[PDB]
RNA sequence: GCGAUAACGAACGAGACCUUAACCUACUAAAUAGUGCUGCUAGCAUUUGCUGGUAUAGUCACUUCUUAGAGGGACUAUCGAUUUCAAGUCGAUGGAAGUUUGAGGCAAUAACAGGUCUGUGAUGCCCUUAGACGUUCUGGGCCGCACGCGCGCUACACUGACGGAGCCAGCGAGUAUAAGCCUUGGCCGAGAGGUCUGGGAAAUCUUGUGAAACUCCGUCGUGCUGGGGAUAGAGCAUUGUAAUUGUUGCUCUUCAACGAGGAAUUCCUAGUAAGCGCAAGUCAUCAGCUUGCGUUGAUUACGUCCCUGCCCUUUGUACACACCG
């Protein structure tokens, strides 16, 4: 399965409540705008949270999500 | 255009320049092609025994062609395979060193072969030659 | 049409090849259709190849082998029972030898035939068991198309492999008579003794 | 294991 | 091409007091006398200028009797002595080839000649157990 | 120079690089002529890139690949790929690129492995089995 | 002038990457001509043990591996030149061969 | 006298050892009479298996 | 038959004539110690 | 060859000086607690962001046994135990 | 051990062959063998003359395969 | 993980991480890698072409393939369905890669009378300690054979055996005054092997490890047959002080059961299974064994708790040394 954990649903949802104007819809910005937001230690979390973070910016667009 | 070696299939190549070199007759066979065995890992004597010796001087002379200064001992491994062990697996076994020695020996002195530096046997100056006649009379029919 | 001209010459049968898409340059798919409704989308005619070996990934999901050509599903079939596992070119020289003994017999389209036998061989309904631990019990159901089709192809080669089994006959020549008896429906050939066995057994469990 | 006796 | 022929086939020969099947390749029906080989057969049929490809019943006499002629006598016609049977013989040293009848009474002689001498290889034979050091602990069950 | 590209196709081990000249149609597999390439119930895998197309493309062109690795099969698959990859490289270079997402486009119908490289390797093996996956018989 | 090899090997990266890239900065400062780093296939030393110093247990095994990079670097300068340069850049990790 | 029935909904698996399918037919003639019946092999929906006897339908299986 | 060699060419081996038995395997608590010595609560709490 | 000796500047971060230390204190008789929690607070002491002993072996009794002592923040798999 | 099949041709089979193996749909090795009684190997060579003398066409050449056919 | 929620917010383990495999005509270079050109040179058609050889001075060019360091790339990306519209899942499209991208390494809280004191100059105690249970020398045994069982290797044939011919990998290892490493090439020898030189402390030489299955052309023709190669005889060499109880290799001869295997039972979901070989370890010699590597390459699910083991919840307990109670 590709159920993300919480070491990347919680550290995305701290970029939105933190970062929300400067994000965006687009992965390939997000990606490189959470390289100069967060200090990651691999590329890999790096692509895991910003790919999280656009699919929570995705799904606020349609509506108020719960917890951020 | 000119018709090369490696512009003609090697197994009706091989055919065709086993029938010609046995009819020119110039290359001399051994005395034991009628007793020995190609391999260790052979169980049986060819089944061509008058004319085996003559195809395999023929596949020396084209698989020398084209390379640059193959040895004997290559020759063996060349043209070993899987031995029959009988409840132990296969193993590859060189080919008999004899039958490979005397054939590149009787392809040296018709004319196909010599001595190349840094070891090995290269083709001749009228190795080419030969050769590539026979593959041009090879595939006009 | 017109005959093309390369440095390298190019025989003539193979520049006939650019007009057309032939099985072994010699078997047209365009004539060749499944008289069946139900098994069409899952016997694969419509991409037509020219030797019966892909090497394509038909094993990843689901139902991609729907998607692998029919001769190549039936060739993948013969290199069986241990010796013959990895022999694919073997198995692709029988089914390029079958086809033809199937082509001077019956004079049809020998994919044609191929079709046919496989359409007669999958069983509709098979009796699956509901045996409550251990118990014999039997329940017939029915069969899905896809079952259907590669049981159909499993139950000839198994068939044609038992024929050519200390027998001066050939594997292909046994093949092509287990094809062309199947096609035909007859109860002779194996995989229709056995399909009518199978539908047969269900009958009497429903 | 064993006790070793001597002959000679 | 296929050709035909009539009363010359012989259905079963009779060579060094052994039944020889006639409709069998020669190479190979030559095999049933003990003592020869696929090997041995081949050659002795390469010496006598008998064609590989004529079956037992093919052959006449006259080619029937050049064969067990070169068979009785190896070494006479150019038969190497590594390929021979019985080399460097126990008695007489020299290079021998065993055929139907004499091979298991020379492989006889070889058992008492080890029995006489009582070496262990000969007791073993006695025994009834295998003399190359196989291990008969899992194995020898028959 | 010349209209020159080089390229090459891979299958599990064996990689074939194709150089792509202009001049007649010579296609040759290690200086000998495709028409003899074996085995040969698998010649027409490479003679798919060829006539998927029609041989007019190679009028211009000369192609001489150098395959080496892998083994018989694995070879054959290395060519076609080069042949078809070659192909393409030297239309997106020297002829518009129409005609090269013309050609890719055939290609791609008919077999993704004639331009993409298939990417399964051979698993590692472990230890506990004669396999990557198979572990030795265990017996009660 | 002289065609100079330097050969570099080492088990660890680091410092051989700096180690080379200081020899061939030492090589373009000072106009000598230079052909390298050459990065040498990585040689991978594996030796594989029993993990059980007895015969008891699952047949498990250790794979340990000691992995050998190669370095050569081909100068066209003095003798003196070449040596003094490869003080300037000595490394405990990385050693050093000189050969004309 | 067989008959063709279209399956419109995948139900679940059923049987002991879930080798046999839960499905729902549609008739291929007569798109009505909608059948609950049980499958053997791998099933999509839109398959157009066909069917000896129509009149049964299926229940879980033991 | 003073000596082995001797007397081995005159053995028989009178072996298929006498049947294998029937069964042969021949190679219990070890939870309940057998020591007979019990630790103290005193020893463990000195020790530990 | 030239020897020279240096001195460890963090005696608690060293693993082998606590080591030793220990049983420097063990094979003076030293109660196991006492000894085992003089490296406990002296590695937290040196800013360690985790320390943890164990002890095995008898003491005073016929059956054998191990105690851990633990403290503070370890981690146990993966990469960074060749790291920290 | 019931094959017993003929490996020596006699003039009985021969004119045989020549007056059954045309009317053949399809003929090969294990053909000849299985309707004609005669052995593998005679069924070779008499497979290799017939297409010489024209009574048989060559539809596909293989060694382990030899598929024939009629010629009228 | 979503969610439900007297819990809220966290830590270890899982996951992250590290090594390896797959992509990069995008960087960085490479005479220990390859190529195109260029010298010089050969053969065939003569069309200026096609195959080669040579060039550590042609004192050329380049990095595509090859090598390896710095990076980039995938995050289930986009779009459809279902879902508490949540976590997710299933389909497509693009993609080198969409099964945790493939494979491993590491791996929690306690613990086991699990296995080893026959790995340790790791160890407590007991036993022995000069006619030794220490150490060494000689010879034998660990192989011994009415039997039961396990890990495997050959096979039962024609999808095959031989006989010729074609002719393709990857992982690795390699020495000196030794006590002898990998060993080409030439010459003898049917072979095994012998002999003379040289290269390589290694991307340079062994080595393109020209491996085996495999493919083509022939013989065989359903026959315990040219399937199978036990058992045994004679002979020829190799290693070693030493081959007998055949170390092993080679030649001829001997031609056994086995004609697909009962009750049962093992491993396995994609470059996987199955074949097929090769290297390294042990190693003076010996690999039907392991550790890896590559060649050919599928059938069938992509589901369930029916069997089996384990985990969780409820439940009973007179057990807690915990049902071996």
């Amino acid at each position: 399965g590709r159920v993300r954990t919480k070491t990347v649903k919680r550290a995305s949802k701290v970029l939105i409540e933190r970062f929300y104007p400067k994000l965006t819809l687009d992965f390939e910005t997000n990606k490189r705008l959470t390289s100069e937001i967060a200090v990651i230690q691999s590329k890999r979390l790096r692509n895991k949270i910003a790919g999280y973070t656009t699919h929570l910016m995705k799904r606020i667009q349609k509506g108020p999500v719960r917890g951020i | 255009p000119g018709v090369s070696v490696r512009d003609v299939p090697a197994q009706d190549f091989i055919n065709a320049y086993a029938q010609f070199l046995q009819r020119q007759g110039k290359l001399e066979v051994p005395g034991y092609v009628d007793i020995v065995k190609t391999s260790a890992g052979n169980d049986l004597p060819p089944q061509e025994a008058e004319t085996w010796f003559y195809k395999r001087a023929a596949s020396i002379a084209r698989h020398i062609y084209l390379r640059k200064q193959v040895g004997v001992g290559a020759l063996n491994k060349l043209y070993g395979g899987a031995k029959n062990r009988g409840f132990r697996p296969h193993k590859h076994v060189d080919a008999s060193g004899s039958i490979n020695r005397k054939c590149v020996q009787a392809l040296q002195k018709i004319g196909v072969l010599e001595i190349s530096p840094k070891g090995g046997r290269r083709i001749s100056e009228n190795g080419q030659r030969d050769l590539d006649r026979i593959a041009a009379q090879t595939l006009e029919e | 049409l017109q005959v093309v001209e390369l440095a390298t010459t190019i025989p003539l049968d193979v520049q006939e090849a650019q007009r057309e898409v032939k099985l072994f340059n010699k078997w047209s798919f365009e004539d060749v259709e499944v008289k069946d409704v139900s098994l069409v989308d899952y016997i694969q005619i419509r991409n037509p190849v020219f030797v019966s070996h892909t090497a394509g990934k038909y094993a990843s999901k689901r139902f991609r082998k729907a998607q692998c050509p029919i001769v190549e599903r039936l060739t993948n079939s013969l290199m069986m029972n241990g010796r013959n596992n990895g022999k694919k070119l073997k198995a692709v020289r029988i089914v390029k030898h079958a086809l033809e003994i199937i082509h001077v017999l019956t004079e049809q389209n020998p994919i044609q035939v191929v079709v046919d036998a496989i359409v007669n061989s999958g069983a509709r309904e098979d009796s699956t068991r509901i045996g409550s631990s251990g118990t014999v019990r039997r329940q017939a159901v029915d069969v899905s198309p896809l079952r259907r089709v590669n049981q159909a192809i499993a139950l000839l080669t198994i068939g044609a492999r038992e024929a050519s089994f200390r027998n001066i006959k050939t594997i292909a020549e046994c093949l092509a008579e287990e094809l062309i008896n199947a096609a035909k429906g007859s109860s002779t050939s194996y995989a229709i003794k056995k399909k009518d066995e199978l539908e047969r057994v269900a009958k009497s469990n429903r | 294991r064993k006790k070793k006796v001597y002959t000679t | 091409l296929v050709v035909q022929e009539q009363g010359s086939f012989q259905h079963i020969l009779r060579l060094l007091n052994t039944n020889i099947d006639g409709r069998i390749k020669i190479m190979y029906a030559l095999t049933k006398i003990r003592g020869v080989g696929r090997r041995y057969a081949n050659l002795v049929c390469k010496k006598a200028d008998v064609e590989l490809t004529k079956r037992a019943g093919e052959l006449t006499q006259e080619e029937l009797e050049r064969i067990v002629t070169i068979m009785q006598n190896p070494t006479n016609y150019k038969i190497p002595a590594w390929f021979l049977n019985r080399q460097k013989d126990q008695v007489d040293g020299k290079d021998y080839h065993v055929l139907a009848n004499n091979l298991e009474s020379k492989l006889r002689d070889d058992l008492e000649r080890l029995k006489k001498i009582r070496s262990h290889r000969g007791i073993r034979h006695f025994w009834g157990l295998k003399v190359r050091g196989q291990h008969t602990k899992t194995t020898s069950r028959g | 120079s010349t209209q020159s590209v080089q390229t090459f196709g891979k299958k599990k081990t064996a990689t074939a690089v194709a150089h792509v000249k202009a001049g007649k149609g010579l296609i040759k597999i290690n200086g000998s002529p495709i028409t003899l390439v074996q085995p040969e119930i698998l010649r027409f895998k490479v003679y798919e890139p060829l006539t998927l197309v029609g041989l007019d493309k190679f009028q211009g062109i000369d192609i001489r690949v150098k395959v080496t690795g892998g083994g018989h099969v694995s070879q054959v698959y290395a060519i076609r790929q080069a042949i078809a990859k070659g192909l393409v490289a030297y239309h997106q270079k020297y002829v518009d690129e129409a005609s090269k997402n013309e050609l890719k486009k055939i290609f791609a119908s008919y077999d993704k492995t004639l331009l993409v490289a298939d990417s399964r390797r051979m698993e590692p093996k472990k230890f506990g089995g004669r396999g990557a996956r198979a572990r030795f018989q265990k017996s009660y | 002038i002289h065609k100079i090899r330097i050969t570099l090997t080492s088990t660890k990266v680091k410092q051989l990457e700096n180690v080379s890239a200081n020899i061939i900065r030492n090589a373009a400062q000072y106009n000598i001509v230079k052909k390298g780093p050459v990065r040498m296939p990585t040689k991978v030393l594996k030796i594989t043990t029993r993990k059980t110093p007895n015969g008891e247990g699952s047949k498990t095994w250790d794979a340990y591996e000691m992995r050998i990079h190669k370095r050569v670097i081909d100068l066209q300068a003095p003798a003196s030149t070449v040596k003094r340069i490869t003080q300037i850049t000595i490394e405990p990790g990385v050693d050093v061969e000189v050969t004309i | 006298p067989v008959t063709l029935a279209k399956v419109i909904k995948v139900l679940g698996r059923t049987g002991s050892r879930g080798g046999v399918t839960q499905v729902r037919v549609e008739f291929l003639e007569d798109a009505s009479r909608t059948i609950v019946r049980n499958v053997k092999g791998p099933v999509r929906e839109n398959d157009i298996l066909c069917l000896m006897e129509s009149e049964r339908e299926a229940r879980r299986l033991r | 038959k003073s000596p082995t060699g001797n007397e081995a060419a005159l053995k028989n081996k009178n072996f298929n004539k006498d049947v294998a038995p029937p069964q042969s395997t021949a190679t219990p608590f070890d939870r309940h110690s057998r020591t007979g010595k019990t630790d103290s609560k005193k020893k463990l709490q000195q020790g530990w | 060859i030239a020897i020279y000796a240096e001195r460890v500047e963090e005696r608690g971060l060293s693993a082998a000086v606590q080591a030793e230390a220990l049983k420097a204190k063990l094979l003076s008789g030293l109660p196991i607690r006492r000894a085992a929690y003089g490296v406990l607070r002296f590695a937290m002491g040196a800013g360690a962001k985790g320390v943890e002993v164990v002890i095995s072996g008898k003491l005073r009794a016929a059956r054998a046994k191990s105690q851990k002592y633990a403290d503070g923040f370890m981690i146990h798999s993966g990469q960074p135990t060749r790291d920290f | 051990d019931k094959a017993q099949h003929i490996v020596i041709l006699d003039q009985e089979k021969y004119d045989r062959i020549l007056k059954d193996v045309p009317t053949y749909k399809y003929v090969s090795v294990s053909v000849l063998v299985d309707r004609l009684k005669i052995g593998g190997s005679l069924a070779r060579v008499a497979l290799r003359q017939l297409e010489e003398d024209g009574i048989i066409t060559p539809v596909l050449k293989h060694s382990k395969q030899a598929i024939y056919t009629r010629a009228q």
